[PDB]
RNA sequence: AGCCAGGAUGUUGGCUUAGAAGCAGCCAUCAUUUAAAGAAAGCGUAAUAGCUCACUGGUCGAGUCGGCCUGCGCGGAAGA
């Protein structure tokens, strides 16, 4: 479909949306309807479950009309999910949080394996692992 | 510009030149590195 | 500033400068800024020269100061006629042979110690050199 | 490995010496175990780049001169009190 | 670089897979796209893993001095950049046309490639993926 | 002249629940300045009711090395109070920049026990304060912490 | 050395914050596809996006780049 014309992503959770002020210019800077970004975010999400924010590729076709693509949920958001926490270290690595065993770093990975590069499935969890560590969590996997 | 005694690039877009034997350090960025003597 | 506490006497002859000081080889820190020429520091000379370093590397780091002024400097009063005794240390030095390693530098990588080193070297009166601590 | 070309010094007097170490080279010694010690006349430059590296204070090295290959170490070095190069160099005939 | 046996431990790897090397096919790169072959070592590296890898390394000093062992029309193909067509997994196979997918998406082109004569076609895309 | 009801605030309770009960005398301990932070394990003193000594630290242990049973828990029931520290270069007014930070700070700053010292540089403060939330005072560090000069700052036990 | 291209993904790393998406500040700094691409060197925003570097792949056709010790100069240099 049409590239890149007005295509960001975006930070809401679950089925919830609306707003302006967090990220409703990605559409008021665009024009289209933040309702129609509401109701349609909920065309996805309508069935999308709670507090694991949720990005969406607005996709503004090079002529107004548009569609959208939402990435499975974020790998950090699968993180907050998977470890039993609500944020990352107090501090990096020096610090643990919330474990993830690395069967979820792999049934995130699966979920990424449709969202993400890959031929080693278990490296995809070598990037959320990483990622696990980047943003500091209790390692176990 | 500056004509102090020292003169040595203040960037990197600056250039040290050698003009009638003079040194000027020219700058293709800032025109205020400008500067001459050395 | 550095100046010594205390003293067997309050002045001393101008002597001579003459000879290489013994203050040679690093010892304790890492590097060290090596003085090349000759000639004599004011105490309050190091300590521009200490913050001027120091600051240079922030608080990160170790600096050793291998040497020390105590030489009593004095001046006549301004417009004093000659001779009526000896005049006031207003000063203290230290003698500066070449070869006398001042600055002895410590904990921080090379780079920085060329980088601070510089600076202090930019406000002392005599010619200076980085020097690496070598191995015997 | 480490190995350097060598002199039997002639005159030994400060100032031969001294001009000696002028013409790129130095006065160097050697002793231990028993024989008489040595001077050793040698180049400067090679030496120098040769001592740059640690070993060169620790290991076993092979001084050459009249094709005898004494087996000393680095005892001891005097240099130049702010100049890069060196000035003198003791041996223990390792 | 590196020294020669390690850009060695390039050619001998290429070379090493050059064994396998059936089909042939290069083409000068000089543009392209991260995304195009973001989606081509993923898609190696999803229908099969790891086959006709490349390590694009194109050199009148690689190409060339991994040529002698196979594929000897490599001679006049190594000067500009030049892509790698190898085979392994279904011999003489489609592996050529997933480039000629990449040809209509932003790749500048597969540009014709000339291709060699060890399993059969050259410039022409094979007709022969299995039955 | 700015210088304590607070005197009378543990007075007022609720700061402690030692166990499974409150109202117990207790205090602050000079030492590991408590806070509703990593919790407190209050060491029963034979007078002056608890000594509550924050949690984890060696008196609060070495009390354990003596007769431990007389050490005991407590919670926090509803967090006033605290002494904090932090160092900066030598002055020329960096110290009257804390003075300035001090003259943004909203919280009653008691003790000011400026020092600095050394051979140098290294300068502080051992201001005490009445802080509230434990958030709060990251606050202030952050407000400190603008200032370059302000080279560490920091609550201290 | 120039010129072509790429310069990514997890991911908008975390903490923080109104906001950090390379680049508020404090830390991680691995993993994936890797030709190669720093959880980013510079610019840049309200965060964005954008533009350029590192680095890597094409070109090209030979040395070339960075230091050291030194010989002679140059700049710094204005008076009745």
């Amino acid at each position: 479909a049409k590239k890149v014309q007005a295509y960001v992503k975006l930070q809401v959770a679950a089925g919830m949306a609306n707003p302006s002020p967090p990220v409703g210019p990605a559409l008021g800077q665009q024009g289209v309807n933040i309702m129609e970004f509401c109701k349609a975010f909920n065309a996805k999400t309508d069935s999308i479950e709670k507090g694991l924010p949720i990005p969406v590729v607005i996709t503004v076709y090079a002529d107004r009309s548009f569609t959208f693509v939402t990435k499975t949920p974020p790998a950090a958001v699968l993180l907050k999910k998977a470890a039993g926490i609500k944020s990352g270290s107090g501090k990096p690595n020096k610090d643990k949080v919330g474990k993830i065993s690395r069967a979820q770093l792999q049934e995130i990975a699966q979920t990424k394996a449709a969202d993400m590069t890959g031929a080693d499935i278990e490296a995809m969890t070598r990037s959320i692992e990483g990622t696990a560590r980047s943003m500091g969590l209790v390692v176990e996997d | 510009m500056k004509v102090r005694a020292s003169v040595k690039k203040l960037c990197r877009n600056c250039k040290i030149v050698k003009r009638d034997g003079v040194i000027r350090v020219i700058c293709s960025a800032e025109p205020k590195h400008k500067q001459r003597q050395g | 500033m550095l100046q010594p506490k205390r003293t067997k006497f309050r002045k001393m002859h101008k002597g001579r400068n003459r000879g290489l000081a013994q203050g040679t080889d690093v010892s304790f820190g890492s590097f060290g800024l090596k003085a090349v020429g000759r000639g004599r520091l004011t105490a309050r000379q190091i300590e521009a020269a200490r913050r001027a370093m120091t600051r240079a590397v922030k608080r990160q780091g170790k600096i050793w100061i291998r040497v020390f002024p105590d030489k009593p400097i004095t001046e006549k009063p301004l417009a004093v006629r000659m001779g009526k005794g000896k005049g006031n240390v207003e000063y203290w030095v230290a003698l500066i042979q070449p070869g006398k390693v001042l600055y002895e530098m410590d904990g921080v990588p090379e780079e920085l110690a060329r980088e601070a080193f510089k600076l202090a070297a930019a406000k002392l009166p005599i010619k200076t050199t980085f020097v690496t601590k070598t191995v015997m | 490995m480490f190995t350097i070309n060598a002199e039997v010094r002639k005159e030994q007097g400060k100032g031969a010496s001294r001009r000696l170490r002028a013409a790129n080279k130095f006065p160097a010694i050697i002793y231990g175990g028993k024989e008489a010690p040595l001077a050793i006349e040698l180049d400067h430059d090679k030496v120098m780049n040769m001592q740059a590296k640690a070993e060169f204070y620790s290991e076993v090295l092979t001084i050459v001169v009249d094709g005898k290959e004494i087996k000393v170490k680095a005892q001891d070095v005097q240099r130049h009190p702010y100049k890069p190069k060196l000035q003198h160099i003791d041996f223990v005939r390792a | 670089m590196a020294l020669n046996l390690q850009d060695k431990q390039a050619i001998v790897a290429e070379v090493s897979e050059v064994a396998k090397g059936a089909l042939s096919a290069v083409v000068a790169d000089s543009r392209g796209v991260t995304v195009d072959k973001m989606t081509e070592l993923r898609k190696a590296g999803r229908e099969a893993g790891v086959y006709m890898r490349v390590v694009r390394n194109t050199l009148l000093r690689r190409a060339v001095e991994g040529t002698p062992f196979e594929c000897l029309k490599d001679a006049f193909v190594g000067p500009t950049l030049i892509a790698y067509s190898m085979e392994h997994p279904g011999a003489a196979a489609r592996l050529f046309k997933e480039f000629a997918k990449a040809n209509a998406k932003f790749e500048v082109k597969a540009a014709a490639f000339e291709g060699e004569l060890i399993p059969a076609s050259q410039i022409d895309r094979l007709a022969t993926l299995p039955t | 002249q700015l210088q304590y009801t607070p005197q009378n605030r543990s007075k007022d309770n609720g700061r402690v629940v030692v166990e499974g009960v409150g109202n117990l005398m207790h205090h602050i301990a000079r030492c590991c300045q408590p806070i509703p932070g990593d919790e407190i394990v209050g060491f029963i003193t034979q007078g002056r009711g608890i000594s509550v000594h924050r949690a984890d630290c060696e008196q609060l242990a070495e009390l354990r090395s003596h007769a431990p049973e007389r050490i005991v828990d407590a919670v926090w029931g509803e967090g006033y109070s605290l002494v904090v520290r932090v160092v900066a270069n030598d002055r020329s007014g960096l110290l009257r920049d804390i003075t300035t930070i001090l003259a943004n700070e909203k919280v009653n700053v008691l003790g000011v026990a400026s020092r600095s010292d050394t051979k140098q540089q290294l300068a502080t403060i051992d201001m005490t304060i009445e802080i509230y939330n434990l958030q709060v005072l990251g606050r202030v560090l952050g407000k400190l912490n603008q200032v370059p000069d302000v080279i560490d700052a920091r609550r201290l036990h």
